[PDB]
């Protein structure tokens, strides 16, 4: 579904795609980094 | 029917928390009624619209 | 090479005149106030 | 108390001097004069400096951070009373509060 | 009235939404408007325009 | 009734110019009250002697504001730091003239020091302003630190 | 060495008995025995500080000075930093105005203070708030230098925990505290805990 939508969007617009699957697997969440006092985005949202 | 928001003296802070809003009547979303006889103000869970 | 330069720059005479004018304006504005105290009489003698 | 403060200061200064002497026996004394006609720099970089931090005094440690603070201070939390004097309530510790009231 | 309104101007409560209200004797001369009255006073009075 | 406005200028010609300017400024609004006298001190080498000199030769006369300027002969090795510190000890405002180093631009250290020239960042501001006019979008930033 | 110790008119007003820190043998185990010279100073000022330190330098050559005074002026720290930078004398204060920390120091400086940063104080403040269950409050900070760092740190710490804080509002109260502008936005503090940040007089 998303591939077809992306194809239609790219045809209507003007750009080229180099689709690469996520590395981690999780959808994406905020979490506190281990052995620290901060937090960050993990999962697929991280690559954003 | 609505207070025209007169200027305070000559130079006060211009209002930035008042803003007009439009609306159109529809069946289940916005219902316009009359004014309650007792307690001649509007009902508790209602807002006054001109 | 696309550079830049302030038009006045090292023209200390104009800057001196304008600074004196601004300070004169400020002292004229300020001296008509409810409370005014003179500056310290010297570096040595007080710590206020 | 103030005597403890001055003793600790003398201790840290002497420890830094001993460390710089152990590194080498240069130990520059001082400069020519604070003021006058002198304008050229005197210290190589600052004579002694990097040995003035991350130092201990046989027990409680105290290392000055790069910005000038400490890293393990001795903060306490105090409050007025009906007699108008900061008395005490609790203190700070390694990383724990341990309030009294 | 003029003294109190002037004193309250040098305070928060003379803004856009601080509607004041005064009886007739506070505005009893019509054409003798002092400086310190706000521009939003509401006052009731026996009519002299008509009648 | 009488006030003073000291300055720390470069050479004697600038002192004469300052005196003439203050005398002229006394002509516009001189309806009694203010008299607005003036004093004079020239730049000095070193830093400690400079602080001693500013203390005595200015604050012995009850100044209302000091006026500092860049040294004529040397490079930035004689920046007007000691005057700023000594004046900011008592919170007496001091005005800079041609000192652009972006270190005085923050108020954390030099609490009372307001100048009359844009230090350096307005160059970046005009860069950005002209960037749209010349229509360039993708840029890189190479700078010292 | 010739370390110089310089306090004045404090709770430790012994003066004569103040000559006991390293005066006796104490722990004389470390090599390079030092000589301690004391002094008593009542008033502080830029010219007086300059003259006293320079006179000490011209005489018994000091390898480091230990300061400490009684007054509350915040700029004595800046004056000491200026002294150390252009003299290469390792000065460090302990108690008084020569200790309160307000701003960083130049890299060439050698002036250290027995103090704590704003961040540590903010952490202790939040910890003492959390223990007594007062997690609702509002900030009131004036235009004193360093307020932006305090506001940012408190905001980040609130937005980085799990307790459930509720910052009611942040007030940047400014201008003379007599006018209407001060009073209009000082009336909106409806919470029960306030976290003022200002100098002593303000």
């Amino acid at each position: 579904f998303c591939i077809d939508l992306l194809i239609k969007l790219a045809r209507t617009m003007n750009f080229t795609y180099e689709v690469h699957l996520v590395a981690d697997g999780k959808f994406g969440t905020q979490e506190r980094v281990n052995n620290s006092n901060k937090k960050e985005w993990n999962g697929m949202m991280g690559e954003l | 029917a609505v207070w025209p928001r007169y200027k305070s003296f000559s130079d006060c802070e211009p209002d930035d928390n008042h803003l007009s809003i439009v609306t159109l009547e529809e069946a289940p979303f916005v219902i316009v009624e009359d004014i309650d006889p007792l307690t001649e103000t509007c009902v508790r869970n209602t807002v006054p619209c001109r | 090479i696309l550079g830049l330069q302030l038009i006045n720059g090292k023209n200390e005479s104009a800057h001196i005149s304008d600074a004196v004018g601004v300070v004169a304006q400020a002292v004229h504005e300020l001296l008509e106030k409810e409370n005014i105290t003179d500056p310290p009489r010297g570096c040595v003698g007080n710590t206020n | 108390s103030l005597e403890a403060r001055v003793r600790d200061g003398i201790g840290i200064l002497t420890t830094a001097a001993s460390s710089m002497l152990e590194k080498f026996s240069y130990i520059p004394e001082a400069k020519a004069s604070c003021y006058g006609q002198m304008e050229r720099p005197e210290v190589p970089m600052h004579t002694l400096h990097p040995f003035m931090v991350n130092v201990t005094w046989d027990g409680k440690d105290l290392s000055f951070t790069e910005e000038g603070y400490q890293v393990h201070p001795r903060l306490v939390v105090i409050v007025l009373n009906k007699d108008r004097e900061w008395e005490k309530v609790g203190k700070w510790e390694n990383h724990t509060l341990s309030l009294r009231h | 009235a003029v003294l109190i309104l002037s004193e309250a101007r040098s305070l928060g409560l003379t803004g856009y939404d601080f509607f004041w209200i005064v009886p007739s004797l506070v505005s009893g001369n019509t054409e003798l408007i002092p400086k310190e009255f706000p521009s939003g006073l509401i006052s009731v009075s026996y009519d002299d325009w008509d009648y | 009734k009488i006030v003073n406005i000291g300055a720390v200028l470069s050479t004697r010609k600038h002192e004469q110019m300052f005196r003439e300017a203050v005398n002229q400024a006394n002509k516009r609004h001189g309806s009694w009250k203010i008299q607005l006298n003036a004093t004079s001190v020239t730049h000095k080498p070193n830093a400690i002697q400079m602080a001693l000199s500013v203390c005595e030769d200015l604050i012995s006369s009850q100044v209302y504001a000091i006026l500092v300027s860049h040294p004529p002969t040397p490079n930035d090795h004689f920046t007007p730091t000691p005057v700023s510190y000594t004046a900011g000890f008592y919170r007496i405002p001091v005005l800079g003239l041609t000192t652009r180093m972006s270190i005085y631009s923050d108020k954390s250290i030099h609490l009372s020091f307001l100048r009359t020239v844009p230090p350096y960042s307005h160059q970046s501001s005009v860069w950005f302003e002209m960037m749209r006019v010349y229509s360039w979008n993708h840029i890189i930033l190479l700078v010292s630190d | 060495l010739n370390i110089a110790v310089m306090l004045g008119h404090s709770h430790d007003v012994t003066e004569r008995e103040l000559r006991t820190l390293w005066g006796p043998e104490q722990a004389a185990g470390l090599p390079l025995d030092v000589n301690v010279v004391a002094l008593l100073m009542n008033r502080t000022d830029p010219k007086s500080l300059i003259t006293h330190v320079c006179d000490l330098m011209s005489g018994a050559r000091i390898h480091g000075l230990v300061f400490g005074d009684d007054t509350d002026q915040e700029a004595v720290a800046q004056m000491l930093d200026f002294i150390s930078s252009h003299t290469f004398v390792p000065i460090l204060g302990i108690h008084g105005g020569a200790s309160m920390i307000m701003a960083d120091k130049d890299p060439t400086s050698t002036f250290f203070q027995f103090g704590a940063s704003i961040q540590q104080q903010a952490t202790v403040m939040l910890k003492i708030m959390q223990d007594y269950d007062w997690h609702v409050f509002s900030l009131v900070t004036t235009i004193f230098p360093g307020y932006r760092e305090f506001i940012s740190f408190v905001k980040t710490t609130v937005d980085n925990s799990f307790v459930g804080w509720d910052m009611q509002n942040v007030i940047t109260l400014d201008t003379s505290f007599e006018d209407a502008k001060t009073q209009v936005q000082l009336k909106k503090i409806h919470s029960s805990v306030i976290l003022l940040y200002c100098s002593k007089d303000e």
